[PDB]
C-alpha cells in the first residue's frame, strides 16, 4: 500500500484496422493484470500471478461480464452520438473507475467517463449523485439518478472492488513487491555545434525514479530535459534525460541515478 | 474484477 | 495539441551482437485510430506486439510497440506513426548510442 485497481474501458466506432473496436484492462497497482477486447470475446490474465490464483469460474464470468459490456457500449454509442447529433465518424466512448487502498487503512473510489476525449459525465466525490460535465449527459444523470445508480456504483466501489483489490495485491504480493535494477548509458552525439548528453534508465522497477544532470557538481535542472516514464514490454520502466552543453564543456555534466534497487545512487560521466 | 455499465 | 508524443528505445542499452527487444510509446493522441509501425531500414521489422492500449487520467491514448530483435551494423531503425491529426507519417529514428 498505497495498492490500487483500475479498469479502462475504449468503445470506438473507428479502431480501426484488424484492431477491437470495443477492450478493456485491468491494472494492479499501476500494471496490466487483466485484458478483454470484442475480437477475442474472452478475457485473459496478463500475470502468471492472476492466473494461478483464479479458477475457471472467474475467466467465464469477467468473460460474459465483458461480452454484456460490448453490448451496452455499443448502445451507449449509439446514445451519445445522437445527443450530439452525429450521424457518422470517428467517436469513443471511454470509461475510468476502480478504487484505492491507502496504507492508513482508508479507501478511495472514482467512477468517470468521457465522450471524444472529454469529460462526459462521472461519480462525484460523495457516490450519491453524478454530475454531468456537458449538457448532452443531463439525461443521462437524471436517468441515473432515477434509477438508484449511484447507490449500486457506491457498492461496487467501496465494496467489490477493495474486496478483490484485497485479493489481487495478496495473490501477486511477490510480483508487485519486487525490485528491478535499470542498466544506465549515457550518451552525446551532436551537431549544429551543441553537445546534447543523454542518460537512459534500462528496465527498473517500480516507477519511481530520479534522474538528474549535475554540472560543476551541482543538479542542472532548469534545463535539463526528460521523457518522463515510458513502459518496456515486459513490466520494467525507461526513462531518458538530456542536456545541451558546450562542445568540450562535456567532460563537466554527470547524470546520477537514483533507485530503491540500487545499492548505491548510480553517478555517471560521459565518455 | 470488472462490472456492468449503465445504460446511458 | 492531441498529437502523438512518440519515443524511441531499447529495453536494454544497445550492443554489437546483442539481443535486445525496440520499443515505441506513443502517448497523448485522440482519436485512438494510430498506425504505428518498427521498422529496419525503411522497411517494417519481423514480430510486434501491441499493447495494450491504454489511456491517461487526462483521457489521453497511449500505446506501446514492441519487438524482439538484434541491432544490425550499419542498419537504421525507427518508428513510423500516421495518425489523422497530422497531414504526413511521421518517422521516430532510433538511437543505438
Amino acid at each position: 500500500e498505497l495498492h490500487t485497481l483500475r479498469y479502462i474501458r475504449t468503445a470506438m466506432t473507428d479502431p480501426g484496422p484488424g484492431q477491437p473496436w470495443f477492450v478493456t484492462v485491468g491494472y494492479v497497482d499501476g500494471e496490466l493484470f487483466v485484458h478483454y477486447n470484442s475480437t477475442a470475446r474472452r478475457y485473459v490474465p496478463r500475470t502468471e500471478w492472476i492466473a494461478a490464483n483464479t479458477d475457471q469460474q472467474y475467466w467465464d464470468g469477467q468473460t460474459q461480464i465483458g461480452q454484456l459490456n460490448e453490448q451496452i457500449n455499443r448502445e451507449n454509442l449509439g446514445i451519445r452520438q445522437r445527443r450530439y447529433n452525429q450521424t457518422g465518424g470517428s467517436h469513443t466512448v471511454q470509461w475510468m473507475f476502480g478504487c484505492d487502498i491507502l496504507e492508513d487503512g482508508t479507501i478511495r473510489g472514482y467512477r468517470q467517463s468521457a465522450y471524444d476525449g472529454r469529460d462526459f459525465i462521472a461519480l462525484d466525490k460523495d457516490m450519491k449523485t453524478f454530475t454531468a460535465a456537458v449538457p448532452e449527459a443531463v439525461p443521462t444523470k437524471r436517468k441515473w439518478e432515477e434509477e438508484s445508480e449511484p447507490e449500486r456504483w457506491k457498492n461496487y466501489l467501496e465494496e467489490t472492488c477493495v474486496e478483490w483489490l484485497r485479493r489481487y495485491v495478496e495473490y501477486g504480493k511477490a510480483e508487485l513487491g519486487r525490485r528491478e535494477r535499470p542498466e544506465v548509458r549515457v550518451w552525446g552525439k551532436e551537431a549544429d555545434g551543441i553537445l546534447t548528453l543523454s542518460c537512459r534508465a534500462h528496465g527498473f522497477y517500480p516507477r519511481p525514479i530520479v534522474v538528474s544532470w549535475l554540472k560543476d557538481g551541482a543538479v542542472r535542472g532548469q534545463d535539463a530535459h526528460s521523457g518522463g516514464i515510458v513502459p518496456n514490454g515486459d513490466g520494467t520502466y525507461h526513462t531518458w534525460v538530456t542536456i545541451e552543453a558546450q562542445p568540450g564543456d562535456g567532460d563537466k555534466y554527470q547524470c546520477r541515478v537514483e533507485h530503491a534497487s540500487l545499492p548505491q545512487p548510480g553517478l555517471y560521466s560521459w565518455k | 474484477i470488472d462490472w456492468f455499465d449503465g445504460k446511458d | 495539441d492531441l498529437t502523438p508524443k512518440v519515443q524511441v528505445y531499447s529495453r536494454f542499452p544497445a550492443s554489437a551482437g546483442t539481443k535486445n527487444v525496440l520499443n515505441c510509446f506513443a502517448a497523448g493522441f485522440h482519436p485512438p485510430k494510430i498506425s504505428i509501425t518498427l521498422m529496419k531500414d525503411g522497411v517494417p521489422m519481423e514480430g510486434a506486439q501491441y499493447s495494450d492500449m491504454s489511456f491517461n487520467d487526462d483521457w489521453t491514448f497511449q500505446r506501446l510497440v514492441h519487438a524482439d530483435f538484434t541491432p544490425s551494423s550499419g542498419s537504421t531503425y525507427a518508428c513510423k506513426v500516421e495518425h489523422e491529426t497530422l497531414k504526413e507519417p511521421q518517422v521516430y529514428k532510433w538511437d543505438p548510442e
